């Protein structure tokens, strides 16, 4: 039961006695303590990346999970042991989860906000050292510790191990097929708390669903989030114009290097065409022996044949090579105009991109609160799924106008705390709705006006703040239910 | 950590909506996802409305709308609360 070491993703597959599972006792290598550190000071760094392509040549039948393993110490900031028995979740600073990113599904240690987990004992077994916790949602995990045999890291060709230890920001659906747990050995057994995650391996259909999904959950952040969704692109648009600017500098290179071979090889052919002709010449010469095979000149021209046939086929070879070298200047030359084409485009990308991010900066800067805002009904809220969606009311503007305010943030804050205050605006409300509105948060609209996550009325602008358009600008602002917003722009 | 209304006893769920009624959320993106969380479990049609947006002459308070689900689910061929 050679075991596995702790934070390196393997596959088991299942017996009928549930996953077979070895720890060791012996703490976790630097690698991974490095990266609960880095992680430390929803984002996460890649352990594996899974291929399930491969993973079926070995387990064609796709049962096999993939199991990974941490000493629960280094997980959790209140000890294992000074945790009440009644407690059935412990809190948890990082956690071990699948994650679908660049088109494979791939374990990986999650980090950055709140987390907990299930907290399950291990009862024993007829064998000795070697206990059986049942996480609700996996397979009988069925664990023996093992500090005799020297650790190993396991290797099958479907799961990798991705060098690259970058944090990135980590998936909305991430955990969707994994299932986790602390687990505790009973007292008189000496054992230390351990973690484990115990991840499905999706098809690459599931794969191609998880990554959909990801990607519309990526679209709802980015409209309820434009302070910082510009602010992301900003980061692209300059990555990939730092990439296209060594592109042009890489087919540079090449190119400049191109022109020398072309030069040297040039060179190269001219001398080698100069001893053809010298050689050519010295058979005219010797001509007149050409048909006296016993005269002295009839071996000098017989030698000229020779000088000339070699010389000729030098010439043929530096012919070649030079073509050769001049094709590839050709490409080449190419190459940088349609190269550093490539970062003309890059370059304009980042000036807009750079640009929406300050006026999509403002909107969380500082200043005051104008406009006379119109007349409104009892079925204000009503409107917001109507037409261009209702205005802010007159009577609400009123009490708003000139206040300074540290963000818009703040500003709608503000706004809903008016509403929540008027009777005839806030006759819509409901008890449990009101509970919100003077908490800050946006009311929730009906149903039929929701639209996934964006549940909430929303507060945006006519003419937008990325076209310069006011950001406290009371005549300026609309508020819209989601769905409303949504069908405004089609 | 819940995946079915079975996993929660009547007086687990009723913590739910007496939370997300009181709004007592540190965030409201937190919130959005109690709510989000709560449709899921009862599977109702009424979805978010049955906290927001009651119909006539229901019970709105945190209790009430326990009640309404209670009755719904099981009117309509549901799984009911843990025990």
């Amino acid at each position: 039961a050679a075991p596995v070491a702790f934070g390196f993703p393997a596959l088991s597959t299942p017996g009928a006695g549930g996953l077979a599972v070895s720890i060791s006792a012996s703490e976790l290598s630097a690698a991974i303590a490095g990266i609960i550190a880095k992680l430390k000071k929803p984002f996460g760094v890649v352990l594996s990346s899974l291929i399930p392509s491969e993973i079926a040549k070995d387990d064609p039948n796709m049962m096999s999970k993939i199991v990974t393993s941490l000493p629960a110490d280094d997980i959790t900031e209140s000890p294992v042991s000074s945790l009440p028995l009644d407690k059935a979740t412990v809190n948890v600073n990082v956690r071990v989860v699948d994650d679908v990113k660049d088109e494979r599904q791939n374990i990986s240690v999650v980090s950055g906000v709140p987390m907990s987990v299930p907290v399950v004992d291990a009862k024993p077994t007829e064998r000795p050292g070697v206990f059986t916790a049942s996480i609700p949602g996996a397979p009988v995990l069925n664990i023996s510790v093992n500090d005799s045999t020297p650790a190993v890291q396991t290797l099958s060709p479907g799961v990798t191990n991705n060098t690259d230890k970058d944090v990135r920001p980590a998936g909305f659906t991430q955990g969707g097929n994994t299932r986790d747990a602390v687990i505790r050995f009973p007292k008189d057994s000496g054992h230390n708390a351990v973690y484990v995650s115990v991840s499905d391996v999706l098809s690459p259909d599931q794969v191609k669903q998880r990554q959909d999904e990801e990607n519309r959950r990526q679209q709802e952040w980015d409209a309820t989030h434009p302070v910082e969704a510009a602010e992301r692109n900003c980061e692209r648009a300059r990555a990939e114009l730092n990439q296209a600017n060594e592109d042009v500098a890489r087919n540079q290179e090449r190119q400049a290097k191109a022109v020398q071979v072309y030069n040297s090889r040039k060179s190269e052919l001219d001398a080698a065409n100069k001893t053809l002709a010298d050689a050519i010449a010295e058979i005219k010469q010797f001509n007149r022996f050409a048909h006296d095979p016993m005269a002295g000149g009839h071996r000098m021209w017989q030698m000229a044949g020779l000088k000339a046939q070699r010389a000729q086929t030098d010439v043929n070879n530096k012919q070649a090579a030079f073509d050769a070298a001049a094709k590839e200047k050709s490409d080449a030359d190419a190459a940088l105009s349609a190269a550093q084409e490539r970062r003309k485009q890059k370059e304009n990308k980042e000036k807009d991109a750079k640009d929406k991010c300050a006026m999509e900066s403002k909107r969380n800067k500082p200043g005051k609160a104008t406009g006379k805002g119109k007349p409104v009904g009892d079925k204000w809220l009503d409107d917001a799924g109507k037409d261009s969606g209702a205005p802010i009311p007159d009577r609400i503007a009123d009490k708003l106008r000139d206040k300074e305010f540290k963000s818009f943030d703040d500003f709608r804050k503000a706004v809903w705390e008016e509403v929540s205050k008027d009777p005839e605006l806030s006759k819509n409300l409901n008890p449990s709705n009101k509970s919100s509105v003077s908490k800050g948060y946006s009311p929730f609209t009906p149903k039929n006006q929701q639209v996934g996550g964006r549940k909430v009325y929303e507060l945006h602008h006519d003419k937008p703040i990325s076209q310069g358009g006011e950001v406290y600008d009371m005549d300026n602002i609309r508020v819209t239910t989601p769905k409303r917003h949504i069908d405004i722009h089609r | 950590l819940k995946h079915s209304i079975s996993d929660y006893t009547e007086a687990e769920f009723l913590q739910l909506v007496t939370t997300i009624c009181n709004a007592d959320t540190s965030s409201e993106e937190e919130l959005v996802k109690l709510v989000t969380h709560f449709e899921e479990m009862t599977e109702h049609p009424s979805g978010s409305d049955l906290i927001y947006y009651p119909k006539e002459g229901d019970d709105d308070s945190p209790s009430g709308i326990v009640n309404t689900v209670k009755q719904w689910r099981a009117a309509n061929g549901k799984s009911g609360f843990k025990q």
